[PDB]
C-alpha cells in the first residue's frame, strides 16, 4: 500500500510533468499550467524548470487579463507560495519566485511581508533563507537599521539558537556608525550584553564568536573606562571558569582577553592558559598551538622595541 | 551539543568495491525518475566519484556526450536535462564532465562563455540564470567554468571580486549575498572563487580558519554551521576550504576519517548524510572526495577547488596556488 502509493504518485507527477512540457511547446501558456504544476511543486519544489512555467505563464496572463484579473492571479500566487513554504520553508526555488513575484508588484505590502518573516523565524530561528528574504524586504521599504536592530534584541533574550540574530547585529551596528571598529560608547555597550549572553548560556558558542569579534573592533590606547571592563570580563570568565571546568569558550577567551590587555606582562598566565584549554579541547589542538606560536612570535617583537 | 553517537558496529573500513557497484548501477525507481531536474549534477558527482576511484570505464562515455549536446540551449548555457532550462549550476557541472572526458569541444564554447558574460550584474555578481537569483555559488560556478575553458578574461574580474569581498562577515566566512549568514557552502565557494582569481591573500585565514575548525562535533563530523547536525557534504565544504587556506591540520583528521567511513551503507554501498541514513550520489562523492583530502592512499588527489581529480586539472594547466 504505502510502497505500492509511491507508484501512484510517481506517474500522476510523471503524466502532469509531461503535460506541462506539452503545453509549453505548444505554446498553451495558460492557467491549466498553473494547475498542473500546483500538483507537482507542492511535493518537489527544486523542480527549478517548473518555476519558471509559472512565472513565463504569469507574465502572458499579465498582457491579456484586466487589472482585477491580474490583482486576483498574484494574490492566488501568495497563497500557493505560502502553503508550498510551509512544506518546505528551505527551497531555494521557492523564496526566489516569491521576491520575483514582490519585486514587479504594483503596490507590494512590505509590512505583511515582515510579518511572515516574523512567523516564521519564531518557527526557525536559524532559517537563513528567511533572514536573507526580511533583508531584501527591509531594504525595498527602507527599513532602516535601528528599526531592525530594535528586532534582534528581543530575538536574542526570549529564547537560544541565537547565531543567526548576532549575525545581523553585526552587520546593522556598522550601519548606525557608518565610516568610510565600532566608537567606544557603542562597542561597550555591546560588550555588557554579549556578557549577559554567555553567562546566562555559557554553553551558547555564538555570544563567544560575537565576543571575540568586539575584542578585534588599543591596547596601549585603552581608556581607563574600557582596560576597567576588559579586567573585569577576565575575572568573570576566571568565575565561570571553576562553575564549568571544561568549558573550552571561556578559556580561549580568557586568553584573548589577557592579549586584549598586555601580552608581555600575561605571558607567563596566557601559556598556562594554553596547555589547560588543549586538555581541555583536543581535537583544536593543532589550531591552539598554532595561535600560541602567533602570540609568541608577537610578544618577540614587542620585546625588541624595548629602547 | 547536537550531535550523532556513532555506533560500535558502524563500517570502519572503507568499502570501495561497493560504491563503484553503487554508481555503476544507479539509475538502472522513484528517486530517480523525482531528481532529473538535477541530472546533469547527478552525472558529474557519479562520474567523478568513480574517477576518483579508478573506474571511470564503467561509466558510458559516448552516452553521456550525447546528453550534454543535447542539453546546449541556443543562448549557450546548459540544462539539467533534455527540455528542462538552462542555468549556470549546470554549465558548470556539463564543462567538469567534458574536461573529465578530454571531450570539452563536443559543445560550443564559446556560447558558453557568452552565456556566462550574459549572467554577471553592474556590481560584480552573477544570476544563476535569466530569473535573476543572485548568490555567490554562482559566482563560482562562473569563475570554475570560466578556468576550465581559459577564458577567465571574459569577465569583469575586479568587480567580481569586489562583491565576493563583500560578502565577508564579522566572523571570516561568506554567504549568500551581502548580510548573509557564514555557511560552510558558501565559504568553499567563496575560497574557491578567490583561489581561481588570485586573491586568497584577502581572506583572514586564522579568524575563518578558527570558524571552519570549529565546526567539528565530538563524534568527529562537522556542521555546516554553528548549532547544526553534522553531515558528509558539509564536511566536505569545510576540508576544502581549510585546504585552500592552508590550515587543514586545524581539525581531528582521524576522528572525520571515522566519520565519513561510519556514514557508508555495507550492504548497497554509497554514502548517506549521517550514520544509518539512506545514500545518495551526492554524499557519495563528497565522502570519498573528503577520505582523498585526508590522504587515502586507495583514491586518487582531489582537488580542493574544483573537485575533480588533479590529475585531470594538471592536464589543463589550471591549478591555482593555495595558501598551502
Ligand atoms: C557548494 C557547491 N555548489 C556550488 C558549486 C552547489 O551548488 O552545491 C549544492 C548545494 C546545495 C544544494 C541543495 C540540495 C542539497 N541536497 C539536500 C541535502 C544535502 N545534504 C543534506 N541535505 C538535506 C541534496 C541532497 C541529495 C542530492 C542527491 N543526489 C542532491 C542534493 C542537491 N540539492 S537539491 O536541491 O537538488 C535536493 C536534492 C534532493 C533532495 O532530497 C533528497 C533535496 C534537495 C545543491 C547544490
Ligand atoms: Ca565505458
Ligand atoms: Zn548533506
Amino acid at each position: 500500500a504505502k510502497r505500492l502509493e509511491r507508484e501512484q504518485k510517481l506517474k500522476l507527477y510523471q503524466s502532469a510533468t509531461q503535460a506541462v512540457f506539452q503545453k509549453r511547446q505548444a505554446g498553451e501558456l495558460d492557467e491549466s499550467v498553473l494547475e498542473l504544476t500546483s500538483q507537482i511543486l507542492g511535493a518537489n519544489p527544486d523542480f527549478a524548470t517548473l518555476w519558471n512555467c509559472r512565472r513565463e505563464v504569469l507574465q502572458h496572463l499579465e498582457t491579456e487579463k484586466s487589472p482585477e484579473e491580474s490583482a486576483a492571479l498574484v494574490k492566488a500566487e501568495l497563497g500557493f507560495l505560502e502553503s508550498c513554504l510551509r512544506v518546505n520553508p528551505k527551497s531555494y526555488g521557492t523564496w526566489h519566485h516569491r521576491c520575483w513575484l514582490l519585486s514587479r508588484l504594483p503596490e507590494p505590502n512590505w509590512a505583511r511581508e515582515l510579518e511572515l518573516c516574523a512567523r516564521f523565524l519564531e518557527a526557525d530561528e536559524r532559517n537563513f533563507h528567511c533572514w536573507d528574504y526580511r533583508r531584501f524586504v527591509a531594504a525595498q521599504a527602507a527599513v532602516a537599521p535601528a528599526e531592525e536592530l530594535a528586532f534582534t534584541d528581543s530575538l536574542i533574550t526570549r529564547n537560544f539558537s541565537n547565531y543567526s540574530s548576532w549575525h545581523y547585529r553585526s552587520c546593522l551596528l556598522p550601519q548606525l556608525h557608518p565610516q568610510p571598529r565600532l566608537p567606544e560608547n557603542v562597542l561597550l555597550k555591546e560588550l555588557e550584553l554579549v556578557q549577559n549572553a554567555f553567562f546566562t548560556d555559557p554553553n551558547d558558542q555564538s555570544a563567544w564568536f560575537y565576543h571575540r569579534w568586539l575584542l578585534g573592533a588599543g591596547r596601549c590606547e585603552l581608556s581607563v573606562e574600557k582596560s576597567t571592563v576588559l579586567q573585569s570580563e577576565l575575572e568573570s570568565c576566571k568565575e565561570l571558569q571553576e562553575l564549568e571546568p571544561e568549558n573550552k569558550w571561556c578559556l580561549l577567551t580568557i586568553i584573548l582577553l589577557m592579549r586584549a590587555l598586555d601580552p608581555l606582562l600575561y605571558e607567563k598566565e596566557t601559556l598556562q592558559y594554553f596547555s589547560t584549554l588543549k586538555a581541555v579541547d583536543p581535537m583544536r589542538a593543532a589550531y591552539l598551538d598554532d595561535l600560541r606560536s602567533k602570540f609568541l612570535l608577537e610578544n618577540s617583537v614587542l620585546k625588541m622595541e624595548y629602547a | 551539543q547536537k550531535d550523532v553517537t556513532i555506533k560500535s558496529d558502524a563500517p570502519d573500513t572503507l568499502l570501495l568495491e561497493k560504491h563503484a557497484d553503487y554508481i555503476a548501477s544507479y539509475g538502472s525507481d522513484y528517486e530517480y525518475c523525482m531528481s532529473e531536474y538535477l541530472r546533469m549534477s547527478g552525472v558529474y558527482w557519479g562520474l567523478t566519484v568513480m574517477d576518483l576511484m579508478g573506474q571511470l570505464h564503467r561509466m558510458n562515455k559516448e552516452e553521456i556526450l550525447v546528453f550534454i549536446k543535447s542539453c546546449q540551449h541556443e543562448c549557450g548555457g546548459v540544462s539539467a536535462s533534455i527540455g528542462h532550462d538552462p542555468h549556470l549550476l549546470y554549465t558548470l557541472s556539463a564543462v567538469q564532465i567534458l574536461t573529465l572526458y578530454d571531450s570539452i569541444h563536443v559543445i560550443n564554447v564559446d556560447k558558453v562563455v557568452a552565456y556566462v558574460q550574459s549572467l554577471q550584474k553592474e556590481d560584480g555578481s552573477f544570476a544563476g540564470d535569466i530569473w535573476g537569483e543572485i548568490d555567490t555559488r554562482f559566482s563560482f560556478c562562473a569563475v570554475a567554468t570560466l578556468a576550465l575553458l581559459g577564458k577567465l578574461d571574459a569577465i569583469n574580474v575586479e568587480k567580481a571580486i569586489e562583491f565576493v569581498l563583500s560578502c565577508m562577515n564579522f566572523d571570516g566566512g561568506f554567504g549568500c549575498r551581502p548580510g548573509s549568514e557564514s555557511h560552510a557552502g558558501q565559504i568553499y565557494c567563496c575560497t574557491g572563487f578567490l583561489a581561481i582569481t588570485s586573491q586568497l591573500h584577502q581572506v583572514n585565514s586564522d579568524l575563518l580558519g578558527w570558524w571552519l575548525c570549529e565546526r567539528q562535533l565530538p563524534s568527529g563530523g562537522l556542521n555546516g554551521r554553528p548549532e547544526k547536525l553534522p553531515d558528509v557534504c558539509y564536511s566536505w565544504w569545510v576540508l576544502a576550504s581549510l585546504k585552500i587556506i592552508g590550515r587543514l591540520h586545524w581539525i581531528d583528521r582521524e576522528k572525520l576519517r571515522s566519520f565519513i567511513l561510519a556514514c557508508q551503507d555495507e550492504e548497497t554501498g554509497g554514502f548517506a548524510d549521517r550514520p544509518g541514513d539512506m545514500v545518495d550520489p551526492f554524499h557519495t562523492l563528497f565522502g570519498i572526495a573528503g577520505l582523498s583530502l585526508l590522504g587515502e592512499e586507495q583514491i586518487k588527489p582531489v582537488s580542493p577547488v574544483f573537485c575533480m581529480p588533479e590529475e585531470v586539472l594538471q592536464r589543463v594547466n589550471v591549478q591555482p596556488e593555495l595558501v598551502s
